[PDB]
């Protein structure tokens, strides 16, 4: 439930089992990394 | 330029103004090469990504 | 070169960090 999978589109810091929601530069949906 | 506008213009040491160009400069360099030309580049590589 | 511009940077400077 609150994880998700690997490179699914997250929301937050956290709130997935790879625990590092980061972006890949200058856009929107950060993803699980 | 990647260095800003004042690689190519002369150095405004030994002339009126130096401190006022040197702002000047400075600003043109972070609000240009640092900011804008930084935004399009992660814009490009992140769209790409 | 005029020290004019260094104080008002470094009085802004100050103001910030304390701040």
């Amino acid at each position: 439930g609150d994880c998700l999978p690997h490179l699914k589109r997250c929301k937050a810091d956290n709130d997935c089992c790879g625990k590092k929601c980061k972006r890949r530069g200058t856009n929107a949906e950060k993803r699980c990394r | 330029a990647g260095g800003g506008i004042g690689d190519e213009i002369e150095d405004p040491a030994g002339d009126e103004y130096e401190l006022y160009r040197v702002v000047f400069d400075i600003t043109f360099f972070f609000f240009v090469i640092v900011i804008l030309l930084a935004i399009i580049q992660g814009l490009i590589i992140d769209a790409f990504g | 070169t005029a020290r004019e511009a260094a104080t008002a940077l470094a009085a802004l400077l100050w103001a910030v960090v304390a701040r």
